[PDB]
């Protein structure tokens, strides 16, 4: 059966806690190239993706692709029992569902839980296929700060960039907001293939941005009136990926 | 005009204090410096603030320019300042005020201008029988402690050069002694005096802790209590609280 | 008017907290020789006395004897506000009732409260007049321990003493208790004018004994079938005095 | 008979532990020492205690004397012992047990004698596949921690000379490793073994902390768990807990 080991219980938990508007049930997809879960909010504007490349999965045994629909809440309880920040996690398939084990060699302790879960066919990962004209990398704390700013003024965020500057703007009831992100302030990297501009929902961009704080190297990509992509990497491989539908 | 503040963290608390008293403030930029003046709805408290040009790292005001703004929105963005944030105030010709926070990243908020009332000075001349100076931190701490105690009024009593603050509850009270002896006061002047003031009005000035180094306390029977929170570069924040606010 | 100063807010509070079954209202009697309050439980078995000799009252001004019926609860609240254990207390008569002030020079603080109280004629202190054949002194903690013991077994305590030993005995449902108090174990002093014996209610003796823990030198006196007297002195003069009616 | 205990504080906890299992105990004083033997109502736990004469400072038993007593009352007076209290046990000829606490003051409690059942040994012969020794303090701590975790059962598993205690909740569990490596165990014997026992029964022996220096843990599949809490002077307190108490 399916069996996989992840090197960080803490990081795993951070990822799951980042699933915005996630219902009590999710579908963990076990594939050859990665374990992943992806759902699309009812409004169809935001696509939340949780993905762990096979490169960051040790002792990974898998006969054939399969997906297990489990209660995300139970999976959070067990990950919180992580005595240390060096605790690992193993995922083991079961006839009844999924067995999750957290191991902490440091304190010589362990914990497990048998989660009842329906077995189904893998939910294919359908990320938007577009050319990200603009990509930049920054610490999540900054984006969180920008989320706080946005939660003050506008209702729609207009993000746009030239060769050296990324600009976010909002306007509401006579009040105005406009932040500027540039290289080394605070962007760690900036790639502008061509001047681009798009508009996104503040409600959605705010929620997402706030979540990206769990990463120190968030990658944001977008282009002219195309969906924006946020990558929230962890130091152990586990990855959060968001897709925001632009306002046209 | 265009003004720049370095220690914007402390600077913001001046306006967070004002939130306790007034809804709209009128930033009055003059050649001498930033003058701010307001009066609470109950007219119990009159506030007179002067932030001299020297207080700022950069101060560029050609002619006097008054710009009123809803204090809540202005303070909402001021709360978002960090330790290493520099602040910029400016006018976009449309009279609208511009707040530019500069730190990890640069950001500019803008507020619409609103009708600003003119505040007339309540007291022609005031002679205070007693006057004491103290550390703003020491004083505010005691003020916060008095808020915890609770009460409808605070009796300010001066005797033998010492200041006695009595948090007057109902049918009872708790008193705290301030003096050069116990380090409560730095110095004393004048003679004995005693009067009562509204507790909430005094307490609500505690958020002047950070911005103000020292605070001057002056009062007397049947005359307003003057709390002057001294500011760097000869600045100040005056709070006149009416007597007998039981 | 009447005005008195006591040197210990803490001790004053301990005394008041020792008033067993005391109703919300008590009568403070201001006399030339002492401030005192005395009430007798409804069952008339236990007489609780609170007394402060004039020797331990400083700056004591009094024109003529008078008693003020006050709410004991309010008087406890103010005494608890004692910032330090060196805080003093002043009692000042008022047209409306009684003004109590707690002063703590150590912390440079004070507190007061105006208690509404009916003014009446002094309730005369009528202590039982008998010859205490047996008297002994001991730390209140011991008596408290004995109270715990008694709260286990009997229903009536039989106390008796010869020249060198004080004995307490109880019996209930086949269970038996018998403690022995002697000089230096734990009695600090023992005076036996003549062999004596008496019986008292465990319910009452237990409650009282438990209270005497606030003193390190409790004096217990009794005789043949006569009331028992407990004196609970404080280091500041304030004194608790109990009288227990024996079972005949 | 007449017996005297010095460290009566620890001594009392032996009987406070028993309260968790049985209501009435039968103090069986013999020439060799004090034998105590009981079995809980569920018959899951069998208790075999031996407190040798040497354990006591004074031990005077001419002929064997059994005296049963309601444990609650006996423990109610044992709880009242201090650090510097010496304890005395005796019989007033009326078969009634006498407890004399001697410290700050001398006091004697007496309990009526009651009908005492005879407890037959449940296991003729027991061969334990695995056996480990550990500090009673270290072990009890973990036991208390397992009680906090909660669960219906505790899986005792021995692997490679290490002991693994798994507090089996519902649909999940939390495991703690004990070994000579992490100081959890002092030593190990025998081979691998694994069986499940009732959580409450194991946990309720934690109050053996004070009296017992070291504890010997022995178990195996389908056989009882034997917790032997070692006592001074070659004494012991054995707890046999039945298997599969899910």
């Amino acid at each position: 059966m399916i069996k996989a080991t992840y090197s960080s219980a803490k990081d795993f938990y951070s990822l799951l806690s980042g699933l915005l508007k996630v219902t009590d049930e999710i579908i963990l997809n076990f594939t050859e190239d990665s374990i992943f879960s992806r759902y699309l909010t009812d409004d169809k504007v935001l696509m939340v993706i949780f993905k762990i490349p096979k490169e960051y999965l040790e002792d990974y045994t898998i006969d054939k692709p399969l997906g297990i629909k489990i209660n995300i809440n139970d999976l959070k309880k067990i990950l919180g029992k992580a005595k240390s920040k060096s605790a690992t996690v193993t995922l083991e398939e079961t006839e009844a569902g999924l067995k999750v084990t957290v191991r902490d060699e440091k304190t010589g302790t362990r914990s497990n839980i048998y989660i009842k879960g329906e077995k189904t066919s893998i939910d294919q990962l359908t990320e938007p296929k577009v050319n990200l004209s603009v990509t930049f990398t920054t610490d999540g704390d900054v984006l969180k700060d920008i989320a706080r700013d946005l939660s003050l003024v506008g209702e729609e965020v207009e993000i746009s960039a030239d060769e050296n500057t990324v600009t976010l703007s909002t306007e509401e009831a006579g009040r105005t907001y406009k932040s500027l992100l540039k290289q080394d302030k605070p962007l760690k990297s900036l790639n502008v293939e061509s001047p681009s501009k798009a508009v996104y929902s503040i409600e959605v961009l705010k929620d997402v941005f706030k979540v990206t704080s769990i990463s120190q190297n968030v990658t944001v990509g977008f282009g002219n009136n195309i969906p924006m992509k946020i990558e929230v990497p962890t130091d152990s491989g586990g990855q959060l990926i968001f897709w925001i539908a632009p306002r046209l | 005009m265009r003004v720049k503040v370095i220690d914007a963290d402390a600077f913001s608390y001046i306006f967070r204090t004002l939130e306790e008293f007034i809804d709209e403030i009128t930033l009055d930029f003059t050649s001498d410096g930033l003058k701010i003046r307001g009066i609470d709805p109950s007219r119990v408290t009159f506030i007179d603030i002067l932030i001299p040009a020297g207080y700022f790292e950069e101060y560029n005001v050609e002619k006097e320019e008054k710009v009123g703004v809803k204090l809540e929105d202005f303070t909402d963005v001021l709360k978002t300042v960090t330790k290493n944030d520099s602040l910029y105030l400016e006018t976009d010709e449309n009279q609208n005020i511009k707040v530019t926070l500069d730190g990890v990243y640069e950001r500019t908020f803008t507020f619409p201008s609103i009708v600003a009332s003119e505040i007339e000075t309540p007291n022609l001349n005031l002679e205070f029988p007693f006057k004491a100076k103290a550390l703003t931190v020491t004083f505010t701490d005691i003020i916060d402690e008095i808020e915890d105690i609770g009460g409808d009024s605070i009796t300010f009593k001066a005797e033998g050069g010492k200041l006695y603050l009595s948090a007057n509850s109902d049918m009872g009270s708790s008193t705290i002694e301030l003096s050069t002896e116990n380090g409560g006061l730095l110095e004393s002047e004048g003679g004995d005096a005693e009067s009562v003031y509204g507790l909430e009005y005094v307490v609500n000035t505690s958020k002047m802790r950070k911005p103000s180094d020292t605070v001057e306390i002056a009062f007397g029977s049947q005359i307003p209590l003057k709390l002057r929170y001294n500011l760097p570069q000869g600045g100040y924040a005056d709070f006149y609280i009416a007597p007998r606010a039981e």
